[PDB]
């Protein structure tokens, strides 16, 4: 389902 | 872009993951419930967008690809369509999914417990064939392959409709569930790669900006 | 660019692939015995091109990263360096090191048990860093911060040299042994963000054309 | 070590 977004560093 | 080697860990490791997730609504949606209503609503607009009528997709049958409990047949499909054919690796989620289907469920022809890489869509059967939430589920190499078998299950007008997260920048590999998270770049090439092209696409409204965007794809 | 969630599972499945990998130089080269021989030789000319001279590398202190069994101390480090250091996550091949190494066993200061993403070289400490077939092992984000660590473990006129596996173009993610092949271009964006420059750059050759092609990186 | 080509 949905996910959380993730970060770019 | 990415090559996956070592398929056989990558599946195996999905299985665990679902063996451990609760057969409801709130675990289809991986505890994001809240977002079930909206994402329904819009599926909803979008299917009749492509459906009914000449020259567009029939109503008499339609297969929901890890379908899960049946979600998105309960609420999407199993109003609109004669027949509706669940497919699912989850022999959990298919039980239930017979509970949980219990007002339409005269209109559910089978429940297919197989894994969409080794599933051989019936030729030229389904009028709308749905994929939501599970591509990601699936190597490149083996959603190439497996889009590429869908064209083929479709009558005449059919269409496929794929809902996914789409990744704004690059892919991501979650190995906890064992899933590719896709960028829209990398989607389109397989789409393409397996003989399809986009009839229609949209991006789901009413998301939060915490999550990663929802699109949707009619292909055919 | 590609990125990997849930690094907790990728580690954790590389240790159980190589718990079942015999303390070898079979088991070190994956059943490519026959590539050692000329795996040394290439690196032996390498070493000898950034070691030993005015402004080179001192002959003092080395540190082998992902040592294994100490292949590549025995035959390239121990030769040149009056103390070695080994670190390996696996303390089976650390154990079968004091056997394998024999007479040059003698010179190794150390044998260092950890996973190199929780490792931290000694400040200052080596005149060379060996990192061979281990690099992908690690991931980006790792990878990046451990190659800064070891920039700091380096003395006065230190290098560091990277050898491993890169693609020609496109990555490989290997879920059998929790490894990434990167390619040429990635590569060389990690380690310009760790604050390393490339002093000399050797492709291996006489290698079989159908093995990823192999280099020799020369970094401080 | 060294790994195969696709
Ligand atoms: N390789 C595979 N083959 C078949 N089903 C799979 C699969 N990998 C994951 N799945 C299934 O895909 C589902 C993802 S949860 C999404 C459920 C449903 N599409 C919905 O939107 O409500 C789970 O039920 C899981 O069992
Ligand atoms: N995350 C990690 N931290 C430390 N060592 C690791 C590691 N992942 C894999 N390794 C080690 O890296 C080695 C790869 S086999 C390569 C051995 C040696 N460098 C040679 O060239 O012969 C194995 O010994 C394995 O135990
Ligand atoms: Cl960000
Ligand atoms: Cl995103
Ligand atoms: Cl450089």
């Amino acid at each position: 389902g949905p996910k959380r977004r993730q970060l770019t560093f | 872009h990415m090559v996956i080697n070592g398929e056989m860990q990558f599946y195996a490791r999905a299985k665990l993951f679902y063996q451990e997730v609760p057969a409801t609504e709130e675990g289809m949606m991986g505890n994001f419930i809240e977002l079930s209503s909206p994402d329904i609503q819009a599926s909803q607009k979008f299917l009749r967008k492509f459906v009914g009528g000449p020259g567009r997709a029939g109503t008499d049958c339609a297969l929901d690809c890890g379908s899960g409990i049946g979600r998105v047949s309960k609420h999407v499909l199993l109003p609109v369509f004669n027949s509706v054919e669940l497919v699912d690796m989850m022999e959990s989620f298919l039980l239930e999914a017979q509970n949980y289907l219990q007002v339409k469920g005269d209109k559910v022809e089978s429940y297919h417990c197989y894994s969409l890489q080794e599933f051989t869509p019936p030729f030229r059967r389904y009028d709308v064939i749905w994929i939501q939430w599970v591509s990601g589920h699936l190597t490149d190499k083996d959603l190439l392959a497996f889009l590429s078998r869908c064209r083929d299950g479709l009558k005449e007008n059919g269409i496929i409709i794929l809902k996914d997260n789409v990744a704004r920048e690059g892919c991501i590999l979650d190995l906890s569930d064992s899933s590719v998270t896709r960028d829209m770049d990398i989607l389109r090439s397989l789409i393409r790669k397996s003989g399809l092209v986009v009839l229609g696409q949209e991006k789901q409204d009413g998301f939060p900006e915490q999550c990663i965007p929802v699109w949707m794809f009619a292909l055919h």
